């Protein structure tokens, strides 16, 4: 029984293997790889943005940053960070495994597919654009308030193409949660009903919903807004009462969006505590209830954002974002019970999930303190805000998207990424992330302002701010290691010859080779519960899972 | 030629426009020379691909 | 499809009830009214999940149970040709390039440019529409 | 049976661009709720004896293009063609009734950078008379297609989805004419 | 002071890197030990084969022995 | 310790700000009792449950516990519930405002700075009456048609000045006094953008809007008392533009017989500088200093 | 008779999986020397026109009649030259396919085993087949 095979891989395809194929691909696998490359450049980019922010308040003073480039530094950021990072990569996980997940051979639209990708690169490089022009790119930060972003206070062309930039990439997220919903409901296997899906793709069509229920919104809010800037409307008028009409749609627009790049991190991590625990995920028909609930409730808490303003209903948003918190502390139950009493070996997958659930947990606490307007009166517009949404959105974007990456490298490469460097990255960037914003808790709630370019000597703000700094830099430098490992394992990393390399995979997707075909399957295996893979490679265990399922 | 023109439409700097085109001017045709040759290369392989597995 | 109509449904209900509930807690609480901006937004809200739902309920009444919507069904009941599926295409990159282009023509305002992109815009969709049905050469 | 992909896939489309007029609809109650007792403000006089019949010819539209839709299913090219082409003209109609509307409010002093009023009115039908004008491209593309290959379930699919997004315009012209027109 | 800034903000991510460093990349990879001449060969059989050119009679061969 | 339990929270000048503390420590105290409650359950089975290297077969698979499902569903729902109840009691003492004020102060924002009016002074005990309402120049903005209900954008009607005001420069911080144990007024009214109202020691702020009545926006609030004199730092908070961090102000709190020679000066024509100087009070801001005119030190 | 976690499809494919931190190739010699071979192999194949193989395992008893039935797993056997090394047994056996005849391998055959040889002396095996391959298809006309 010997079988011929290379003594390696092929490290890269010949001349001419992937330039043509990059502008003409319909499959949905190189898309959401392109994606991930794309999305980790403006990582990298965006990052870099907050590091020349860091080491200017660092030391009190304007050392090498004037005011109005460190007011552009922190809008690019933010909306290179939250649009041209995160939003984008949701779809980029889901190109990649939401197919192979319902046993679906591509997506419902594969050119509609490809549209989105190519829509979102070029609408971001435009909004990028304005650091070219010599007036600069946006300077009025992310959230574009009003009457600020009008072209009396913001006459520059950077504004004007940060507004025609988000459009643009705006069209292609409306066109890629299309392409996602009819994907689920008209491209599953035969049995595979929609309680038998894995929790990914449930989160992926609940987040394609809110797409739908925000982005538009977003598009005619800045729509008009460029109406102000070029034919001189009246929109966004204080006198007319647009001051409080143009936060309310971005509001309404923000706080869905935030949970489009929060869900389907939720299920990344929901499919990779089942593998490395060897036991079934914990009420999983009481995730998708939870998921419902939270996709349901982000639509009618858009004005919590607006404590200060003193312009909403403070008990109807106060009480609705209460109601939040249960949803998502159920999942936090349901993922320690995966892990209880199970064989945890803390892979690095696994240990990128573990510690979103450790950071996640300090930002969701500070989240309840910020719900209740008594006390947003007080920390609202400040660094503890800023260290607030730096632990939620680093606990699922950064940790989720890790874990995701090395949970499903080897599927899209059959190579595997290095477990040594990988475990270096993962501490790297914990201790770094802890230590750059643990102490800006203490600076918001000192008396220091988010926004600000430069404080006082006798503010007494240094001694906090050098030591987020120090974090901050250990956060870059944890970057090197996952690029090295990306870099050498994606050519000469260790090969996959199976179709799981986990072990215990639970998915679709870990039944078939790796890479998988153009197809994505060469077989089918009978789907009787949501681990068809499981039940596929550990026949024996069918009947101790039924036995077994209820406490 | 146009880069005066170029940066009074487009909002560039006069001085960007020129530096752009200095530096671009052995940088571009470098980039270039190396997609066209992939993107010819990679034409070929295209049609390699109809030939053994059809239409 | 009886679970993909149900879900829209749940949302549309929640929609609906904070959309009512939200405009009359304002039009008696909120300093100055019904918060208008804020209404609209959820009542349409609920217009989303309502078209959606509708729809997915009448397609639901009329075909029966689909292979993945057979709780104990056989990989070979869905044995068949699935559909078109387009194996290639280089118009998608040319329709987000005449996209860009009409964007950079409004950011900046170029009469000029925006017209360009629109033309663009028609010439490079029209490409992508017609792609699968161009007939042979006459000659 | 079948479930429709490109049916689908259109509706939950359609239900999205629906989010996109809500924004506008949000601008147009702001300004109305801060207007003080004129709205619309002098001088701005809407007429009916003009929008009234533009209104009525795009609702008629909506019949013409439903009458297609059976010719369709029927896989009778021909007919489909009669019809949308009908639909067309139709269609056109009310952006050249529009826009004769758009001139003499122009000429009344009714402008965008004239009054808060104009903003809100323009916006809101101008981006619904791009929509109208991009629902007549698409009546031209697929009309085009049919011209290219033989008729086809898949050819008559396309003309079954684009007359969905021709209702929803409809559709939301009459909220936007009853919004507008009536209540003031 | 600002000698003692800058040089905590470059020394210690570089100090910690080393360190991190020297705790997991000295650790022993999943990779096997090279095979040894003098230690028997209790890996299964190995058979390797080129891939080109892209796709039984013995025209002969030759015989060694080290 | 309440040092360490309020994360840096001020103590606090006024009854409001110390309820606000009051319910800061309380949230506080409950989130990081939540969040031990969680964290050590990860760590318990991070440490306990890993794979043993001598268990054979899988671990019992169970993924349903109906009766822990609704346990831990109600918890959660309670500990809101809770919250939610003192959220709504707290908020409603800090925004009541008492029909009868003793001091109203006109609080005006602009690119980039501050300006202070003292609108009207009427003390409790009738021993200091003021008005400082100047109708003289509020209406010289009038503009009439008018894009929005007959007035152009550039109405500015909205904008309140009074005979004493302090304007910021921005090579001198604006210093706002205020009397020690007195109800004060705040009205806040924008001039282009939004600002910014924050008084840290405070604990409370409010964004500064251009046209608060049109954007229905409840742009007044009040405090029961300033419970001790000294000087306290005031910052902008919403992002208004290129000096958004340099528009930093100062309150300073004084006696009442201080507070009401204070006014006797600047009524007399004299400058706030002077006029601080002739209470026996610094001329300048000691909390905060202007920022210098130097983009930078590459300048 | 299939490893734990190992299943048969419908097709006939064999779906595997691996424990969470092992090796589904674990061959016992570095990535690099590897890749060298892979080089070498499919570098020097293509040089030749004719399919190189390398074997290393037990022989049997005759070491050359055991090489010719290995032959026939390589792909297309006709046009395939294969290096069989038993480290325990220490023998050489290179045996070449039909088509190979009369196109200049009986010249390298020799000179193939006393280089990977001269290498297998220093302890170093990976080496002396790399060193084997390079030898053996220069000395292979192309067709
Ligand atoms: C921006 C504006 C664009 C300007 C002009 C673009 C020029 C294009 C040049 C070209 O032809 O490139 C392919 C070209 C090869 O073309 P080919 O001849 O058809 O293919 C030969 C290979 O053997 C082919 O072998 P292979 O097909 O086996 O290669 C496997 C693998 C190769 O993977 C590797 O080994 C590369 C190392 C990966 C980088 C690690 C980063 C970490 C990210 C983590 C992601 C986790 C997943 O490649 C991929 O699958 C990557 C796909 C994703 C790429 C996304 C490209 C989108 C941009 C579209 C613009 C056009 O690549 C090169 O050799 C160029 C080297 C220089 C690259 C650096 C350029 C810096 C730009 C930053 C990129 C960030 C995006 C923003
Ligand atoms: C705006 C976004 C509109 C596209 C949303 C598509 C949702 C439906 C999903 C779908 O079926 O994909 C079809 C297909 C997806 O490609 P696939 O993967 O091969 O799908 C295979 C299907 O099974 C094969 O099915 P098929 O070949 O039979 O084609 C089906 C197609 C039939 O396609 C047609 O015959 C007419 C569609 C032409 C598009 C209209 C031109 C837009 C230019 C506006 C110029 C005025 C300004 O039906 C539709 O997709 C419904 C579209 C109804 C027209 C709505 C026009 C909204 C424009 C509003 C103006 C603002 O894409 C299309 O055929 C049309 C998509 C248009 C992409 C351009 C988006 C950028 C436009 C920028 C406008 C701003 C101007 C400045
Ligand atoms: C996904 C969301 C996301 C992510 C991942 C991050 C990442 C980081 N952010 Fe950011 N941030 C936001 C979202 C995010 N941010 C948002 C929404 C805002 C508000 C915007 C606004 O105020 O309007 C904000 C604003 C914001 C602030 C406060 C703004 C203010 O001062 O008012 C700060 C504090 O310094 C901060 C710092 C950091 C740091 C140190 C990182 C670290 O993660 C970054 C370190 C990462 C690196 C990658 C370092 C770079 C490494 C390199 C090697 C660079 C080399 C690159 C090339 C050569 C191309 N960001
Ligand atoms: C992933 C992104 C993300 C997520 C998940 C969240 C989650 C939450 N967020 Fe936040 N938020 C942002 C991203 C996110 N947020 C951003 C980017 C901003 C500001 C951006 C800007 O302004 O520029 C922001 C700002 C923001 C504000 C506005 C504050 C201000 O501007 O002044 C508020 C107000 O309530 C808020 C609250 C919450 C709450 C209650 C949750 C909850 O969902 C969290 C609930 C989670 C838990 C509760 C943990 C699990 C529960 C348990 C373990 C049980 C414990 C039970 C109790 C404590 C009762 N966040
Ligand atoms: C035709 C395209 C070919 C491009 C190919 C690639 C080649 C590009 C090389 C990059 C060159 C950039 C270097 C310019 C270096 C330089 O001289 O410029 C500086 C200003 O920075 C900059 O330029 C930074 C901007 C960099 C531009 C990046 C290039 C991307 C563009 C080219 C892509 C085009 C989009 C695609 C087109 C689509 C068509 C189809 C493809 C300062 O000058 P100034 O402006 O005087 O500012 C004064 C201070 O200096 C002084 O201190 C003080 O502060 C003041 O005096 C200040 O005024
Ligand atoms: C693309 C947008 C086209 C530009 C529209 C425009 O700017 O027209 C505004 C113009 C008002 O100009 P005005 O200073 O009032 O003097 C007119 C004297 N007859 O005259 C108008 O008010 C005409 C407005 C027509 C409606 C245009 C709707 C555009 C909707 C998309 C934006
Ligand atoms: C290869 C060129 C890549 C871009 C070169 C410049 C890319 C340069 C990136 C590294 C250096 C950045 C380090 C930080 C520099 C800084 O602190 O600012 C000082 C400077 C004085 O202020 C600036 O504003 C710098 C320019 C900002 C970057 C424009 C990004 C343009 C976006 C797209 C238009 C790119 C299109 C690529 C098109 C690529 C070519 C296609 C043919
Ligand atoms: C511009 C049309 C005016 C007529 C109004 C009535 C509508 C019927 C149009 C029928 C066209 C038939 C063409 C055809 O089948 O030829 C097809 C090819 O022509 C085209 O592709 C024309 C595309 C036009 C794109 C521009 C659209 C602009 C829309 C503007 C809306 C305001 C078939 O060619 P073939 O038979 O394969 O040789
Ligand atoms: C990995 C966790 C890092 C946490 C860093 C906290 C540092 C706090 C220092 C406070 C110093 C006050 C003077
Ligand atoms: C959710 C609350 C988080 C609180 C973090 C506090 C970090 C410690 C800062 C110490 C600073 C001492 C001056
Ligand atoms: C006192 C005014 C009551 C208004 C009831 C709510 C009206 C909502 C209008 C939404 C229209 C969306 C098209
Ligand atoms: C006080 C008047 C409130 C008017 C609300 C406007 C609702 C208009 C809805 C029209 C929908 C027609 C389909
Ligand atoms: C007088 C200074 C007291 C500092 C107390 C710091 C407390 C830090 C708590 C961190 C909690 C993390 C969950
Ligand atoms: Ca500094
Ligand atoms: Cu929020
Ligand atoms: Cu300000
Ligand atoms: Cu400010
Ligand atoms: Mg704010």
């Amino acid at each position: 029984e010997l079988e011929a095979r290379r003594p390696f891989p092929e490290r890269m395809g010949p001349k001419g293997n992937l330039i043509y194929k990059l502008i003409t691909t319909t499959d949905h696998k190189l898309i959401g790889i392109m994606y991930c490359v794309v999305c980790f450049a403006f990582f990298l980019v965006g990052g870099l943005m907050a590091l020349f922010m860091r080491t200017e308040l660092a030391m009190p003073g304007l050392q090498f940053l004037s005011n109005e480039q460190f007011n552009q530094l922190f809008t690019m950021h933010g909306t290179v960070m939250l649009l041209f990072y995160a939003t984008p990569i949701v779809f980029g996980f889901a190109n990649l495994v939401l197919p192979l997940q319902i046993g679906a051979p591509d997506v419902a639209f594969p050119r509609l597919n490809a549209l989105s990708f190519w829509l979102f690169l070029f609408g971001a490089l435009i909004a990028i654009a304005g650091f070219i022009t010599p007036g600069g790119a946006a300077d009025f930060g992310w959230t574009a308030y009003s009457p600020l972003t009008d072209a009396i206070h913001s006459p520059g062309a950077g504004g004007d193409l940060w507004i025609m930039g988000l459009a643009v990439g705006g069209l292609g997220t409306i066109l890629g949660g299309v392409n996602m919903i009819t994907t689920v409901v008209c491209m599953r296997a035969p049995g595979m009903t929609m309680f038998r899906m894995p929790i990914f793709t449930w989160n992926i069509l609940v987040t394609s919903i809110l797409v739908l229920i925000a982005f538009p919104i977003l598009t005619a809010a800045l729509f008009g807004l460029a109406a102000d800037r070029h034919l001189g409307a009246h929109i966004y008028d204080p006198a007319n009462g647009g001051v409080l009409l143009w936060q309310h749609l971005f509001w309404f627009f923000g706080h869905p969006e935030v949970y489009i790049i929060a869900l389907p991190f939720f299920g990344i991590v929901s499919e990779i505590f089942p593998v490395f625990s060897r036991k079934p995920i914990f009420g999983y028909t009481t995730l998708i209830y939870a998921t419902l609930a939270i996709a349901a409730l982000s639509v009618a808490v858009w004005a919590h954002h607006m404590y200060a303003t003193g312009a909403v209903l403070l008990p109807f948003f106060s009480f609705m974002t209460f109601l939040i918190a249960v949803p998502t502390g159920i999942k936090f139950f349901n993922w320690i019970g995966t892990m209880w009493k199970g064989q945890l070996t803390f892979e690095t997958p696994m240990l990128f999930s573990v510690g979103f659930l450790i950071t996640f947990l300090l930002g969701g606490l500070s989240g309840v303190l910020l719900a209740s307007p008594p006390l947003d009166f007080h920390v609202t517009d400040s660094y503890f805000v800023i260290a607030h949404f730096h632990y939620v959105l680093f606990g699922t974007i950064v940790f989720a998207t890790y874990a995701g990456i090395y949970f499903w490298f080897p599927k899209m490469t059959g190579r595997l990424l290095d477990e040594r460097l990988g475990k270096l990255h993962f501490w790297l960037t914990f201790i770094g992330f802890h230590t750059t914003f643990l102490v800006q808790h203490w600076l918001g709630d000192e008396g220091m302002p988010r926004r600000y370019a430069d404080y006082l000597p006798t503010d007494g703000f240094t001694t906090l701010n050098v030591i987020s700094t120090v974090g901050a830099f250990i956060l870059g430098v944890s970057m090197l290691p996952f690029v090295w490992n990306v870099f050498k394992s994606w050519r000469y990393g260790e090969p996959v010859t199976v179709d799981d390399p986990w072990g215990y995979g639970n998915s679709l997707e870990w039944a078939t080779s790796c890479p998988p075909p153009r197809h994505n399957f060469t077989e089918l295996p009978r789907i009787r519960s949501e681990r068809p893979a499981f039940e596929l490679h550990y026949p024996h265990m069918v009947e101790r899972m039924r036995a077994e399922a209820h406490v | 030629c146009m880069n005066d023109i170029i940066a009074l439409k487009f909002h560039i700097s006069l001085n960007a426009t020129t530096w752009i085109g200095r530096i671009g001017m052995v940088v571009l045709p470098a980039i270039v020379y190396f997609v066209a040759y992939r993107w010819a290369i990679s034409l070929q392989r295209s049609d390699r691909e109809v030939l053994e597995h059809g239409v | 499809m009886h679970i993909e109509a149900r879900l829209f449904e749940i949302l549309t209900a929640f929609f609906a009830l904070a959309a009512v509930v939200y405009a009359v807690l304002t039009a008696m609480f909120a300093t100055g009214g019904v918060e208008w901006a804020g209404t609209t937004a959820l009542v349409l809200t609920t217009g989303l999940t309502l078209i959606t739902g509708t729809f997915f309920r009448f397609v639901a009444r009329r075909l029966d149970t689909r292979p993945e919507d057979y709780e104990d069904a056989e990989i070979s009941d869905g044995a068949g040709e699935l559909g078109f599926f387009a194996p290639h295409s280089w118009w998608p990159i040319l329709i987000s390039l005449s996209f860009s282009t009409a964007a950079v023509g409004a950011a900046l305002w170029l009469p000029w440019l925006i017209a360009a992109g629109v033309a663009f815009v028609i010439t490079s969709v029209c490409g992508l529409v017609f792609e699968y049905y161009w007939g042979p050469e006459k000659h | 049976n079948r479930p429709n992909m490109v049916s689908v896939g259109t509706i939950v489309w359609l239900s999205s661009e629906l989010m996109f007029f809500a924004g506008l609809f949000a601008m147009y109650f702001t300004a109305r709720a801060q207007a003080g007792g004129a709205w619309p403000p002098e001088p701005t006089e809407l007429n009916l004896a003009l929008a009234v019949p533009v209104t009525l010819v795009l609702i008629a539209s909506s019949f013409t293009c439903q009458m297609g839709v059976f010719a369709a299913e029927r896989g009778d090219v021909f007919g489909l063609r009669r019809w949308y082409v009908i639909t067309f003209l139709m269609g056109l109609f009310f952006v050249l009734g529009q826009g004769y509307e758009y001139i003499h409010l122009v000429e009344h002093g009714t402008t965008i950078p004239g009054s808060a009023y104009g903003s809100v009115f323009y916006l809101a039908t101008g981006f619904h008379g791009l929509h109208v004008i991009g629902g007549l491209v698409a009546f031209v593309l697929l009309l085009a297609r049919t011209k290219m290959s033989k008729f086809t379930p898949a050819q008559a699919t396309a003309a079954i989805v684009v007359s969905y997004y021709w209702h929803f315009v409809d559709i939301v012209w009459i909220a936007l004419f009853a919004t507008i027109y009536f209540v003031r | 002071s600002t000698a003692l800034t800058h040089g905590l903000i470059g020394g210690v991510p570089l100090v910690l890197f080393a360190v991190l460093a020297l705790i997991f990349l000295t650790r022993k990879g999943p990779h096997p030990d090279t095979y040894k001449m003098s230690d028997p060969w209790t890996h299964a059989p190995i058979l390797w084969a080129a891939e080109e050119p892209r796709e039984v009679v013995i025209g002969g061969g030759a015989s060694g022995k080290w | 310790w309440s040092d360490a339990l309020a994360l840096g929270w001020p103590t606090g000048i006024t009854p409001e700000a110390k309820l606000n503390r009051e319910l800061w420590i309380g949230s506080v105290i409950a989130s990081f009792a939540v969040g031990a409650i969680v964290w050590g359950l990860i760590f318990w089975t991070s440490a306990f449950h890993r794979k043993k290297a001598t268990d054979t077969e899988l671990p019992r698979q169970f993924g349903y516990n109906m009766p822990l499902e609704l346990t831990l569903t109600v918890i959660p729902f309670l500990i809101i519930s809770v919250l939610f109840y003192f959220t709504v009691v707290v908020q409603e003492r800090m925004m009541h405002k008492d029909p009868n004020p003793e001091v109203v102060i006109d609080v005006t924002a602009f690119q980039w700075n501050w300006k202070f009016g003292y609108q009207k002074i009427a003390f409790a005990d009738g021993s200091f009456d003021y008005d400082g309402a100047d109708p003289e120049r509020k209406e010289a903005m009038t503009s009439r048609v008018g894009p929005i209900r007959g007035m152009t954008p550039e109405d500015r009607t909205y904008l309140n000045f009074d005979k004493i005001e302090t304007l910021g420069t921005s090579s001198e911080i604006p210093v706002l006094v205020l009397p020690a144990g007195k109800r004060i007024e705040f009205v806040l009214n924008s001039a282009d953008v939004i600002h910014g109202f924050w008084v840290p020691e405070f604990l409370f702020k409010r964004d500064v809007l251009p046209e608060p009545k049109a954007n229905n926006s409840d742009n007044v609030f009040q405090v029961s008392e300033i419970q001790q004199t000294g000087a306290f730092v005031g910052r902008c908070t919403e992002m208004c533009g290129t000096f958004h961090a340099m528009m930093n102000f100062e309150v300073r709190v004084v006696e009442p017989n201080d507070f009401k020679a204070y006014i006797d000066q600047r009524n007399a024509g004299k400058t706030n500088a002077e006029a601080l100087a002739a209470i026996n009070q610094p001329p300048l801001a000691i909390t905060t200093e202007p920022f210098e005119s130097r983009r930078g030190e590459l300048v | 008779d299939l490893p734990y976690g190992s299943a048969l499809t419908s097709s006939g494919r064999i779906s595997a999986v691996t424990e969470p931190g092992e090796l589904s190739v674990h061959y016992p010699f570095p990535t690099m020397d590897l890749v060298v071979l892979d080089d070498a192999l499919k570098y020097g194949s293509r040089a030749a026109k004719a399919r190189f193989a390398v074997y290393i395992g037990p022989l049997g008893a005759d070491t050359a009649a055991t090489a010719r039935e290995i032959l026939a797993n390589v792909p297309t056997p006709e046009n395939a030259v294969l290096l069989a090394v038993s480290p325990d047994q220490r023998a050489i056996e290179v045996v070449y396919g039909a088509d190979v005849k009369g196109r200049g391998i009986e010249s390298a055959a020799p000179l193939g085993v006393s280089a990977a040889a001269a290498s297998f002396k220093e302890g170093n095996l990976i080496d002396g087949l790399i060193s084997a391959v390079r030898v053996m298809s220069a000395g292979v006309s192309p067709a």
